[PDB]
């Protein structure tokens, strides 16, 4: 017939690989689909709804409900961040596990801007100010407000809002970064302080609670699919 | 560009304010996954009770302390029992129907604590037992009293007469996933530095246009204290929180005798 | 240009070759004691932990399904013999078909049941599978029941069912066989199945499992704290 | 006609499938002690000196890449009997993603991470792969560090770093197993990586390497005195 | 001609005088590459000094003898102590820069002798020890002295308390490559009998668009005397070199604290 | 299906094949690049750059700086040649390590002109006549200025012009060369003498270097790629 | 017709009277492959000397008689001592030129005998000992004399000194191939009974356009008899042959010092 020469890599299986295979059950009458509300066009969708992070991951308060509280009161050291952490969405323990993380832990590659949001849960006649700030990297990791203020930094006043969102451009060397932890594309840090202290009249709680949400914005993008550590087997059914 | 032919003739071997409803009237909502409750479409007559099914029923109030861990709910299950739906619903093999939720609790402006609402869509919970899948029916089936979560998993050590009840952990949502991805859901968030109500828009969303309304709950929903409440100084506090169901939009079908289930 | 979401679809994030099945038949003498001349296993994505993750992002899903078998063969003994190629056969039982008592009764005439005859060192096997599901997508979750006790039942298992199950037989069997007949020296085979979904749709994101899985269903029994310590004001 | 440069261009300087990784992987019973069951390679084009040398001719670098794979098997002892064809898996680990501590752990499951299974006897594998530089194009040479250490770090350790080095892990590792099971001789086998660049482009030209490599760095260690003696007045 | 269709989706899968700078004035030139600095295309507000920071900068005044084996800096190294642009390089994670260099060696017409001065990108020098890649940020940022070339490999034989620096050798360039092809890159040469002094442009070099100044240096500047200084029959003689450095539209971006490393 | 034959060849691995595989990692988005100067589109162009010749390779001075620098004077016998090579741009050891060389050698045969550069690294107070010259291959090298200034020859003033260039032009019986040492491809000789001498004033150094320089011309190729002897290998990482 | 496409993008892989000369005269002739000599095409200046070179040249005279088995000459070999030529060829490296042989024998009517001239290209001869390609330069290269034929093979056995000579054999034609068909060469036949002189005119043949005329030698002239000579009824007879060779279109290139190659 035909002449034909077979080349490298006949007979193999990739299994990555598309190609035509033949059915099993032909003429078949598949069942028509209907319009079920929520469907998902791509996993990106998934990244862009926020989700609470939890924040106090201490050993007494860690895999419980406290862990996604963070306390506020009116007789606190002014001079001491109330929360720090790194801009890692995938391998920080406090960001990995969140609905973006975990989409980010099937992947390799990431980038673009993040969206971070605060809750304020106090009473309605407790005030006060706050300062959220962001440090690109390369200097040494803000330890007070007066080195925090000389970044992005966002005020925040409880009285007048009881919610504040702040958005971390993207700003990089490389175009994008990896979803491991690694020096060469560290992407920077977060950190809180009180710019005023809180203040409530008498017969009021004098703590309350703060809660933190993050999500990504409509210029993310993934490259690269990979398995994810969070899920593991040691036996077969 | 690349050439391709396919050659299988079939396609698998392809390469690849105030809200009036009925009698009823309450005095921003939020619509689950932006669909509006709607009829069947074009592609057995249906009965379809305009106005003696499509209205607001209150369930029983609970209480809200220093100590309370949630409450969760299945729906169609909570209204069994309620005015001619729950007829309907028993008088019929095929049922349909989309739902508004609203959530009432009210405070002072001297209180403070957040709850969150979220509606699930195929809720399934988790046992109290090694045995797998071993919940019975009744206590899967609360009815409109519904059930509560905990901070812990509690095994039930009797092999004598086993319990056969759902253990719901408050982290895990009862199903084995992080409470903060929650919000994934349609969800509401009740803060009562602001607001005191909150309000959700449910579409009958299922594999199938239609089905039993018996042996099936299309919605579950769950209501957690995000952060405790408090008051002032007090050791002791306890507020009310009241849950308005309305049916929208619902449908039955296959008229027969009546279904009396076996509830304990 | 601006960076693209090309490998993020779902098309795309299904687009690999899962294992979901691990299977052993051997070939040896016949005797009256067990034995594994044929194997049988239950259709279902629920052995293993990867794709059933992967799926359960979702509630709903509609898809078709792309199967492709490995089979690895080995020696057991030292002092028996040689044996030559052999043939596998892979039969395809639905629900309510006849099933197999032994390695050569009639029910491998599959007169009417698709099989595959696979030859020991050819390239894996493969097939495709159209959407066969009987409601208009399929459920991986269901908070339900497939019977309803009444009062007017006789006695409680009348109604009683398992939660959150909706057939005891889905999907059908798989039943793997040697046709050859036995050489003198045993010998052991593995087939192992690859599971690749296509042409993918999607319904109702929901998050993901946190803790190990325990059985079909969504029962947690041990390893409850997967979140590790960090400092408040750490970096 | 006039002669041509053809074949001196940079496509025709980098096709040509050059080895990078001979790899051992044996197949036996398991035992207490350490053995090859499982091979992981770090991949890296550093390993040999021709491609390296080829390389560094210039200081930056984009293409894609072809990989080819070469196996060979052969037994060790003439006493315990004889072995059936094997089947080799080579899975990607990109960095990240969960690796293997054992043979048959749930990581072979291979969900997301692409895979190839081998068959002994048949062709060499064959695979392309993209460009997948986090920066506009790959850097043979970085003069720089990852850490900068500061005058408020409380040691000396918590910013050091290697010099000329980006990345700890970088392109991730590949892992070869035998899915087959342990026949009751022990067979031995060598995998042989070639890879071919393709699609180049290059920038910044540099003189070659003139003395022996010692290290992924510049650093030289011996044979320091490549050139030969000649007279000053000598044909 | 012959017949080729792609059949995969993928491209992969397819089958293959006076210069007045700023307030600096200094009285032919070389542009590396063929390529002026420019700033980025239009392919965080960056913040530019014009002339705050574009002007020539002096280093300090070296010494050329008969047992001189070469000089070599680093860029932006060597200007992290000039005025306003060291002060932008640690106030901004991101920088980037193009740069003229200017050398100047003068003597009379009975000396004799020949410079060879070379500007590579990512010059990477050897270390001096059997472990690799050991060198340490210190050392490997002398600053504006900058450091100096050896004629043989000098191994650092202490294990007690290594030095971590490097041992370039001259007729290996300091990095395992012949000195007489050091001539592909950007060069330029000073014969005392012909011209005095030597210019060159370079431009911004780098895999990315724009970089950190502080943990990665973009050139490299070698100074290596390929003739022996000599005047009429004198043992000893002495002649200064000097450099000078003029950044060029220089950008940078993201502002935050100061950073202050940790140079012994 | 479709008849098909198979011929010979099939199921064979050639290095040098160009075919299509399967993309293992499908959906990919690439990260565009940029225009980075100094790019390259032909080895060529890297021959086409001069570079200095070790034309002194003594036993003392090879592997050393002096290796590149020639010692002129003023009292050297002027009936004796200063310098002598062949014309093997990638076998002699003088040449073969240079750029030319190091490019030819992963090449079999070449073909083209050169362009050979010589600079005068003296005082401006001293002044001096050479004569470059090359001889085509066939008789015997030449020993003296007056068997040198038969063939091709320049005259260099040193007092005018400090630098010189001589081109070599392409003359040859076959088309191509090869790259290794072959009496059927022999290329010829270049040599140097003193057409005067070097005549300095008092108080001036008597004693000065001169250095060497080699390029290709825009008439020159190379065939039949190959690998090089410059660098090996004895144990794997 | 067959349908066929190449794959492949090389070629490889696809599937398969008085005649007067400058300052001489001589009162048919025959042209070698129909090609008369002319200068390289269009597709270094080089030097001609039109008449100085291109000429007639007569070597010695030989003598044939009863006995003799043939001679033998190479081009440019035989020249290499006449006039300018000899002069162009060892002042330059690159040399070509064609030819124009015209062959002299004169008898009686009562003579008889018959001669066959051979042109041939790349003529090589066989050795006279076991070693192969042992022939001398000095020996290979006779010069106006020319060499002799012989009737057998006389082997060399003399290891302390080898002459390294040739040693052709006439029916052989001294290279291993049957006489008889020597004439698939440019060949003459000179019959004394109806010519007494024989010409051919050779252009150059070479794998080169041009090459050296002193290591390599482009043509080979063999005069064999085919006949004996007889006259009368005498015991001995002996006749003059002579040979006269003229170059054409000579051109040369490469000039430099002169060579002496050492001719014993
Ligand atoms: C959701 C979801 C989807 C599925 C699997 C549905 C497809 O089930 C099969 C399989 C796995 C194989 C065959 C099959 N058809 O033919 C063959 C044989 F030929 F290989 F035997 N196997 C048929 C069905 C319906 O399970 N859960
Ligand atoms: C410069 C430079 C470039 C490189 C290598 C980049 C490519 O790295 C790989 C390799 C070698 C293989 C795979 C790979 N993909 O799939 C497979 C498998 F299927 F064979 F497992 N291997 C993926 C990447 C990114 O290293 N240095
Ligand atoms: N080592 C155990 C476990 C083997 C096994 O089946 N492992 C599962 C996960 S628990 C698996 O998927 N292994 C990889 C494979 O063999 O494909 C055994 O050999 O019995
Ligand atoms: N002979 C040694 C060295 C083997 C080896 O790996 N050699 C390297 C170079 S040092 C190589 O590339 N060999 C050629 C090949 O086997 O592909 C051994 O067998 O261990």
């Amino acid at each position: 017939g035909l002449p034909v020469l077979n080349t490298p890599g006949s007979n193999q299986y990739l299994t990555s690989d598309n190609y035509q295979s033949p059915c099993a059950i032909p003429e078949f009458d598949v069942t028509p689909p209907i319009d079920i509300p929520g469907e998902v066009k791509n996993m990106m969708e998934l990244a862009e709804i926020d989700t609470m992070i939890p924040l106090n991951l201490e050993n007494t308060k860690r895999n419980t409900m406290d862990m996604y509280r963070v306390t506020l009161s009116d007789s606190a050291d002014l001079s001491q961040p109330i929360l720090c952490f790194s801009l890692s969405p995938a391998s920080d323990p406090r960001l990995s596990h969140t609905m973006l993380g975990e989409v980010l832990n099937y992947y390799t590659h990431w980038a673009g801007s993040l969206k971070f949001t605060f809750l304020f849960c106090g009473s309605m006649m407790a005030t006060g100010k706050i300062l959220v700030a962001y440090a690109p990297p390369g200097a040494q990791p803000p330890t007070s407000r007066k080195e925090a203020m000389l970044g992005t930094h966002v005020i925040w006043d409880l009285g007048l809002q009881s919610s504040c969102t702040m958005v971390v451009p993207w700003i990089s060397n490389v175009t994008y970064r990896q979803t491991t932890q690694d020096s060469f594309t560290e992407g920077g840090y977060i950190s809180m302080f009180y710019q005023t202290r809180i203040v409530v009249p008498l017969s009021t709680p004098k703590s309350m609670s703060m809660l933190g949400f993050v999500s990504a914005c409509n210029d993310f993008s993934v490259r690269l699919l990979r398995d994810t550590t969070h899920i593991s087997q040691s036996a077969l059914p | 560009n690349y050439t391709t032919i396919n050659y299988y003739k079939d396609s698998a071997s392809n390469a690849a304010l105030q809200l009036t409803i009925g009698n009823s009237t309450i005095t921003n909502s939020v619509v689950a996954y932006g669909r509006w409750p709607e009829f069947i479409r074009d592609d057995d007559q249906p009965t379809e009770p305009d106005v003696a099914t499509c209205r607001f029923y209150t369930l029983d109030t609970v209480m809200w302390g220093k100590e309370s861990k949630g409450w969760w709910w299945k729906l169609p299950d909570a209204l069994r029992d309620m005015g001619l739906f729950g007829q309907n619903m028993y008088y019929h093999y095929l049922g349909r129907s989309g739902y508004t939720v609203h959530v009432q609790c009210n405070a002072s402006k001297f209180h403070q604590g957040a709850l969150g609402v979220f509606a699930i869509p195929e809720y399934c919970l988790a046992g109290d037992s090694d045995k797998q899948r071993y919940t019975s029916y009744a206590n899967a089936n609360p009815g409109e009293k519904g059930g509560k979560f905990y901070s812990q998993f509690n095994r039930d050590t009797a092999v004598t007469s086993p319990k056969r009840e759902f253990c719901p952990v408050d982290y895990l949502l009862g199903c084995g996933v992080l409470l903060g991805n929650a919000f994934v859901y349609p969800h509401q968030i009740i803060n009562l530095r602001t607001n005191n109500s909150a309000t959700i828009v449910l579409p009958y969303v299922n594999a199938m246009a239609i089905d039993s309304m018996v042996k099936h709950n299309n919605w579950g929903i769950a209501i957690l204290p995000l952060s405790p409440l408090d008051f002032a100084q007090e050791s002791s506090v306890e507020i009310p929180i009241t849950v308005t169901i309305a049916p929208m939009c619902s449908e039955f079908n296959g008229l027969r005798n009546v279904t009396a289930p076996k509830f304990q | 240009q601006r960076r693209s979401r090309s490998e993020s679809t779902i098309e795309s994030f299904f687009a690999r070759g899962a294992c979901v099945a691990i299977i052993e038949v051997d070939n040896e003498e016949p005797t009256t004691r067990a034995q594994k001349l044929f194997a049988m296993w239950r259709i279902t994505y629920k052995d293993t932990v990867q794709l059933r993750r992967k799926l359960e992002f979702f509630t709903y899903s509609r898809f078709d399904m792309e199967l492709t078998f490995v089979v690895t063969a080995n020696f057991t003994n030292t002092n028996n013999g040689h044996a030559l190629n052999q043939v596998y056969q892979i039969m395809y039982i639905p629900p309510g078909a006849p099933t197999p008592k032994s390695w050569d009764d009639y029910t491998w005439q599959t007169s009417s049941n698709p099989s595959i005859f696979y030859t020991y060192g050819a390239a894996p096997a493969r097939i495709s599978v159209p959407y066969v599901g009987l409601a208009n997508a399929y459920s991986h979750f269901y908070d339900g029941f497939a019977k309803v006790p009444l009062k007017t039942d006789a006695n409680d298992q009348i109604g009683d069912s398992l939660y959150s199950a909706m057939t005891v037989d889905d999907f059908g069997v798989l039943a793997i066989r040697v046709v050859n007949d036995h050489n003198p020296t045993k010998v052991t085979s593995k087939v192992r199945i690859y599971m690749k979904p296509k042409h993918v749709r999607v319904w109702c994101p929901r998050p993901p499992r946190a803790v190990p899985y325990y059985g079909p269903g969504v029962d947690y029994k041990d390893n409850l704290n997967p979140l590790s310590e960090k400092g408040l004001t750490t970096y």
